[PDB]
């Protein structure tokens, strides 16, 4: 009817029914929810200032983080006492290990935030990180992954915290063919904790495990021996194609110098003990021997220059670009996200944060009238097509279908997915179990976990309870995590349990308010005691932690990580 | 006297490349300024340095004198000239400066302040002695009143009344002996138009033409008048086009018009470059002062075109900066001759067709006419933009300005006409059409227009070529090919190819049909209002592969089988295909086929619509029943156990509720119908 | 001229300020005014600030594609201006 084009125009033009164009109008509603958010990530955006530089905050006005006061004294004498003898205490050995104008990520930060509680009441564990820093690093023209020993040795060179970031960061650079640089500095071990920390599954061994699988796969690693490391510690320097012994205080024993003594106690030099012994001796051991930090760096440059990996990632991740922004400002992101503590659930919704993330500001919808809970398409991320799957209510059985749908197709034309994580959202009519909606959950949580497709989720907020099951969990193998601020991990009902609880617990009939007082409350105080900030990432559930306006940018971050895979 | 190096503009536009010209010449220094953004823009480009100002509206950009005098006292400037527009007549701004110690360049502030208002300007030139025509005598205190003065102040008879345009006190009564009709005419008039009883009498001309002498003064009492000059034609008080020597104007009266041009310069005072402007009939034979304007005019350029000072070309603007600099003028009026003719015309980046409104666009396409010397004439072109500008909307459309010096009147004039045709835009429609519809047919070579001119022959102007078929084929091609390979490597079977053009030209949608016999992309025809032919075309070398706004510009030739060809430069894009050529210039508009393609529902939507759960308990409902809803609004929201699950429906159409908030409702209740707006 | 020093900032000193516009110039003039002459502009701090940022992005990406979290970026460079970093 008087309508004969040929599909573009109506396609290739800046009128295309594949954008979206929700656009705010700034009302209060907007603000209160803007304003909070606003609330909701400067201190997380600062906090992460405390622990650079950790303890030392010459500023003193970190009001605006609730971290208790410290001995800036302490920290800055022993930050003192370690440059003076010729070694960089930072993060610096990192950034100039890196190519400058390239990419960073610090995979997991804040770690070991206010874990332990020591003999003092009021005072907690000084771990301002979890005693390394972790984030993927481009070296050379080659993506490699960084991880780099914190000299804080005041509690103990490792932790329940520090061994699972390091078994964290093999895994990683193992399913994605990211080889690794290992900056070695350490006091030994733990003997305080050594039965939480050497034993078992999953500790200090797997480390030795996991050096050894690598180089089956030829997956070379390099470790730079910065001080000593002791206890077990000096076998990476043994299991390693390349390592690098600083000349003067580079040190690798596998008895401590206390330990000759006691037993044929002829005490000797330090130097002979292990360390660095520039003298031609008879042992092999080492392969680099660097005068200064510079040399040593510049050394690990070189051997990490004769790889031949430029080749590969040069041609599978295009350098050259020309980069595609949203239509809408990225500032705009805090604002649909609703505020917090808000008796009843808030509203929400989804197609504007897309819209904002997306290139081009655009979307490829399947079915959206049937199954209106869940929404599932393809999508645009800097010259990558991506799958998304953001959760926006409570899930039905068709929802489940649908998803399982999007799934199998993304599988089957090998399109990696996105998670925006959301309510549990399990309806619990009788008719609704008559359903069978048991087996349609089945039929997607078979799905999510088969899938092939590489994985990462995201927090948006309220991921409470065995909903996740049904979109994707950290059990189900996501190769990324991060999360936003207003995150709450829970169980199956966040404010629900409550109420249940509050039947079915040796109760009386009469002293209501008493008893509400001590249910109710104590158990919103227990199901929101867990949070964004401490309970994840600290314990590195869900590790990533981001802020909501730059995760276009963390996210393309992630799929460049992952196209190494074999 | 005091040292000049440093030089400050205040305007933008023609006027800075212009005042920075000459400044190179005289080794000075030059200072730009621009608003917000607008750093691109050439004249920054010409200057040595340049300063962003603020926000574009003209309030909050080169009208803060203050921070104008601040920023240029902590550059140690010498001297500012404002240019036209903006602070160009403000004396607060002038003392200002005088207090700051910069040279401003223009009149004292003194004669500003005079001059802005009328009364007591015509005030001062009345107690000169100058002749002028006033506005007013008086009152219509008595009726015989208007009998004595009717032939005694002003022969003439100028009834018209206090105020208001309508004017039928006048009745065109330029009888004298006139007694029983005027006093009836204007009694009639006071009927629904008493405004105030008061009636002034003037004199009244049948016939007006604008005449406006130029003049020049130093600071040590030295000064000389330019030659006169001619603004009569002029649309909605907007300059068109004018003519530095005024033809059919005597030397004797030239004389003359400097003789009382220079009394009233003296007599208000004044230093540097100025005009006066008068007001003239012919058959009355006298000029009659009107106005002056203590600022350089934008037709200054013009008029240097017949004026030489000791031989040797004159600069208007270097005299300026000389007379800022203290040093006394070297010639009389004598040193100053004549020499040939000159006209001059302005571009503005209106349409012609429409209600002359300005347009904002990028210029894709700027031909450039050639402007050097040949013949008997000189012809010159200055344009404040160039190539990958774009038009600002808070600016007047005004791209350049064209000159066509010449030793006879007849070679200025046909000069333009060639040049005014070269020079070509593409982007924006403009009014170059209407100005050589202006020159060709209008018999005014023979040099006798009035003020009022164009509004006679507005029948015969606002005339464009008719759009041939063949212009559609051409236009036609370049936007396939300037877009795709339509009809590059097409192949079918047994059959031969065919591919449309849908053109929206004028309110009519038009179709053209291109198809190809053969094995030959070459040879093409084409059907366009029931009318065939063949010819053939051979492209040139692709370029702008981005296909951006401004698209692809490309050449193109075109084989007609009667035996023409063509070549056409397309700049085409998805709006319009814009061709250029002998023809001359004509972008046909595409048939615009949008319209929300997706969400096109007519469904009636009468009931069962945003139906809620069982537990029901709606409240908090924020739509207005009967407002329309085409995006996804939440219409209602309904609460099951914490649930706010808002339903958010994009069914268009107004919805109207059925339900008040806080009322339990049931499961899947009507709880408003979401219907077409009917 | 970019490459190599000059003496074109001498010359334009031995006209600007010496007054021998007058053209009264003996054959030892050069050596009475050698305290005045023998003198350039003063670098601003804003030079740097330009002569900086060009050998960054004259080089690499440098500030561009950059970005880290929940903080801001930095980059240095170091002049040997005179005898003094
Ligand atoms: O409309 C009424 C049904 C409410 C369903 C609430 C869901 S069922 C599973 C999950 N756990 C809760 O405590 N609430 C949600």
């Amino acid at each position: 009817y008087a309508h004969h084009p040929i599909d573009y125009e109506r396609s290739t033009s800046k009128s295309p029914n594949i954008l979206r164009l929700p656009a705010n109008t700034s009302d209060p509603t907007y603000q209160e929810n803007m304003a909070r958010m606003e609330g909701l990530v400067e201190q997380l955006r600062a906090r992460v200032r405390y622990v650079q530089a950790g303890g030392v905050v010459p500023e003193e006005e970190a009001a605006k983080a609730g971290v208790s006061i410290s001995s800036i004294e302490a920290d800055d004498r022993v930050r003192k006492l370690h440059l003076s003898r010729g070694k960089m205490l930072a993060r610096d050995r990192i950034e100039r290990l890196i190519d400058p104008g390239t990419r960073f990520l610090e995979l997991s930060q804040l770690a070991g935030w206010d874990l332990y509680w020591d003999d003092k009441k009021k005072e907690y564990e000084r771990c301002y990180s979890g005693g390394i820093v972790t984030g993927i690093g481009l070296v050379n023209g080659v993506r490699c992954m960084l991880v780099a020993n914190d000299a804080t040795v005041k509690g103990g060179t490792y932790y329940p915290i520090t061994v699972k970031k390091h078994l964290r960061a093999q895994k990683i650079a193992e399913q994605n063919h990211l080889p690794c640089i290992y900056l070695v500095d350490s006091g030994g071990a733990n003997l305080s904790r050594q039965d939480d920390v050497f034993p078992d599954e999953q500790h200090f061994g797997r480390i030795f495990y996991n050096e050894a699988q690598m180089s089956i796969k030829s997956i070379s690693q390099i470790a730079v021996v910065m001080g000593s490391c002791t206890a077990g510690g000096a076998y990476v320097p043994a299991m390693a194609d390349e390592n690098i012994i600083v000349a003067r205080n580079g040190t690798i024993f596998l008895g401590g110098p206390p330990l000759v003594l006691a037993a044929t106690g002829e005490k000797v030099s330090s130097e002979e003990l292990g360390g660095a012994d520039v003298h031609c001796r008879i042992s092999g051991v080492g392969d680099h021997y660097a005068t200064d930090d510079l040399h040593a760096l510049y050394l690990a440059r070189r051997a990490v220059a004769n790889l031949n990996l430029k080749e590969h990632n040069e041609a599978r991740n295009p350098t050259d670009v020309k980069p595609v922004p949203p239509l809408y400002d990225p500032r705009e992101l805090g604002g649909f996200i609703p505020d917090m503590l808000s008796d009843v659930v808030k509203s929400f919704d989804v197609r504007a944060i897309i819209a904002r993330i997306v290139d081009g500001s655009r979307f490829d919808e399947f079915k959206a009238l049937y199954g209106n809970t869940l929404v599932c398409g393809f999508a645009r991320i800097e010259g990558m097509q991506v799958g998304i799957i953001a959760n926006q209510g409570i899930l039905y059985s068709e929802s489940a279908l649908k998803g399982a749908h999007f799934i199998g197709l993304c599988t089957q034309r090998n399109v990696p997915l996105l998670f925006l994580q959301n309510i549990t959202g399990f309806m619990v009519g009788k008719k609704y179990e008559e359903g069978g909606i048991a087996r349609n959950g089945a039929r997607l949580v078979m799905a999510v976990s088969s899938a092939p497709v590489p994985k990462v989720t995201v927090l948006i907020g309220g991921s409470y309870g065995a909903g996740n099951y049904g979109m994707c969990g950290r059990a189900f193998e996501p190769r990324f995590l991060f999360m936003w601020p207003n995150a709450r991990i829970s169980v199956m009902g966040g404010t629900q349990a409550a109420t249940v609880l509050t039947l079915t617990n040796r109760n009386l009939k009469n002293a209501s308010e008493a008893e509400i007082a001590a249910f109710k409350d104590k158990v919103k105080k227990k199901y929101e005691k867990e949070g964004s900030c401490y309970y994840s990432t600290a314990r590195l559930w869900d590790d990533g932690v981001i802020a909501p306006e730059d995760t276009r940018v963390v996210v393309a971050e992630a799929l460049r990580a992952t196209r190494l895979a074999p | 006297e005091r040292k000049v190096e440093k030089l400050l503009v205040a305007n933008r536009g023609e006027i800075a490349c212009r005042v920075f010209r000459t400044c190179r010449e005289m080794h000075i220094r030059t200072v730009a300024l621009f608003c917000e953004a607008e750093r691109n823009a050439k004249h920054v480009a010409e200057a040595d340095e340049a300063v962003c100002i603020g926000p574009p509206p003209a309030v909050n950009s080169y009208l803060r004198g203050e921070h104008i005098i601040s920023v240029a006292k902590q550059l140690n400037v010498d001297a500012i000239h404002p240019g036209y527009g903006f602070l160009s007549e403000n004396a607060s701004f002038a003392d200002a400066i005088t207090r700051s110690g910069i040279e401003f360049i223009g009149p004292p502030a003194s004669a500003i302040s005079l001059m802005g208002s009328k009364s007591e300007s015509k005030r001062i030139m009345e107690a000169a002695g100058v002749p002028v025509v006033p506005g007013y005598y008086g009152e219509n205190q008595n009726v015989s009143f208007l009998a004595e003065e009717a032939k005694k102040v002003g022969f003439p008879i100028l009834i018209k009344a206090v105020s208001g345009g309508g004017g039928k006190g006048m009745k065109i009564v330029e009888r004298p002996e006139d007694f029983t009709f005027m006093l009836e005419s204007a009694k009639r008039e006071a009927t629904n138009f008493f405004k105030d009883d008061r009636v002034i009498l003037e004199r009244y001309v049948k016939r007006s033409r604008h005449i406006e002498c130029q003049i020049f003064f130093d600071k040590h009492g030295r000064g000389v008048f330019f030659f006169e000059r001619d603004c009569s034609v002029q649309r909605r008080y907007q300059k068109v086009l004018e003519e530095a020597p005024a033809p059919h104007l005597s030397m004797e009266t030239r004389q003359r018009i400097g003789e009382v041009a220079l009394q009233a310069a003296k007599a208000v005072g004044y230093v540097g470059a100025g005009t006066v402007e008068f007001i003239f009939d012919t058959s009355t034979g006298e000029f009659y002062f009107m106005e002056m304007n203590t600022r350089l005019q934008v037709e200054h350029p013009v008029t240097e075109e017949v004026c030489r000072i000791k031989g040797a070309p004159l600069d208007l603007v270097k005299l300026q900066i000389k007379t800022a600099m203290g040093k006394p003028l070297t010639f009389s009026q004598e040193d100053v001759t004549l020499v040939g003719s000159c006209i001059e015309a302005r571009v503005y980046a209106e349409s012609p067709e429409r209600g002359f409104l300005p347009e904002s666009g990028p210029l894709t396409f700027i031909r450039e006419p050639f402007q050097g010397v040949r013949g008997p004439a000189r012809t010159r072109l200055d344009t404040g933009f160039r190539e990958g500008d774009n038009v600002l909307i808070h600016y007047d459309p005004m791209l350049a300005k064209v000159i066509s010096w010449g030793r006879s009147r007849e070679e200025a004039l046909r000069g333009l006409r060639q040049a005014l045709g070269e020079y070509k835009v593409a982007g924006i429609n403009t009014n170059i059409e209407f100005l050589k519809r202006c020159c060709e047919t209008p018999e005014f070579a023979r040099g006798g227009v009035t003020t009022n001119f164009i509004s006679e022959h507005e029948s015969q102007l606002l005339k464009s070529p008719v759009v041939t078929p063949e212009v559609a084929a051409m236009a036609a091609t370049a936007w396939l090919l300037n877009r795709c390979d339509n009809w590059r490597g097409a192949f079918r079977l047994n059959s031969d190819t065919n591919a449309t053009v849908h053109f929206y030209i004028d309110d009519h949608p038009v179709e053209v049909r291109l198809h190809t016999e053969g094995a030959n992309y070459h040879k093409i025809f084409f059907s366009v209002w029931d009318h065939d032919g063949s010819f053939e075309v051979c492209s040139g070398p692709v370029t702008s592969k981005h296909r951006d706004q401004k698209s692809i510009v490309n050449d193109f030739t075109f084989l007609f089988e009667n035996g023409m060809h063509h070549t056409v430069l397309a700049v085409a894009t998805e709006g319009d295909v814009t061709v250029i050529g002998s023809f001359g210039l004509h972008q046909l508009r595409l048939l615009p086929l949008t319209d929300g393609f997706g969400d096109s529902s007519t469904a009636g939507g009468t009931s069962t619509k945003i139906v809620s759960p069982m537990p029901g308990k709606v409240s908090k409902l924020l739509v207005k029943s009967g407002d329309l809803v085409e995006k996804g609004q939440v219409l209602v929201i309904v609460e099951a156990m914490k649930m706010e699950h808002p339903v958010r429906a994009l069914q268009d159409g107004r919805v109207s509720f059925l339900v008040k908030e806080g009322e339990v409702v049931g499961g899947d209740h009507v709880l408003a119908t979401v219907a077409e707006e009917e």
